[PDB]
């Protein structure tokens, strides 16, 4: 019974680390894309006065 | 924002449980009993260690030595009434 808990845990504990990093560096990726949402915006709020 | 793990940080609680209390337990309890040995001290000579092996043993619980104690008495104290009292 013991051994099992130990064997699930052995495998756990590299590939954790990975998701660990990968979570955070996702999230700086998607920092970068808010620059690019308010050049989205400013031109859409443009040609909607200029149609007006 | 928070990227907290619980896993790995689980490794204070991989020590704590219970049965390792008995893991510990049991590798002490096993560290030198033999697993039935080879033959112990089951027979053995002391010239009445014999007399135990074969009447005193749980190999046999023949009612022997007790009739031989008590032949023994039968046969003591009808002589000996005449030499003591």
């Amino acid at each position: 019974d013991r051994i099992d808990s130990v064997s699930q845990l052995q495998n756990v504990a590299e590939t954790t680390k990975v998701l660990f990093d990968v979570s955070k560096e996702t999230v700086e990726l998607e920092s970068e894309a808010f620059e690019l949402k308010q050049k989205v915006e400013l031109a859409h709020e443009a040609k909607a006065v200029l149609d007006s | 924002v928070s990227t907290l793990i619980p896993p790995k940080v689980v490794s204070s609680k991989n020590i704590g449980s219970a049965p390792n209390a008995k893991r510990i337990a049991n590798v002490v309890h096993f560290y030198k009993s033999l697993p039935q040995g080879p033959a112990p001290a089951i027979k053995a000579n002391t010239r009445l260690a014999r007399y135990k092996a074969k009447y005193f043993d749980g190999d046999n619980a023949s009612g022997k030595p007790l009739w031989h104690f008590a032949l023994g008495i039968i046969a003591f104290g009808y002589s000996m009434e005449y030499y003591f009292h």
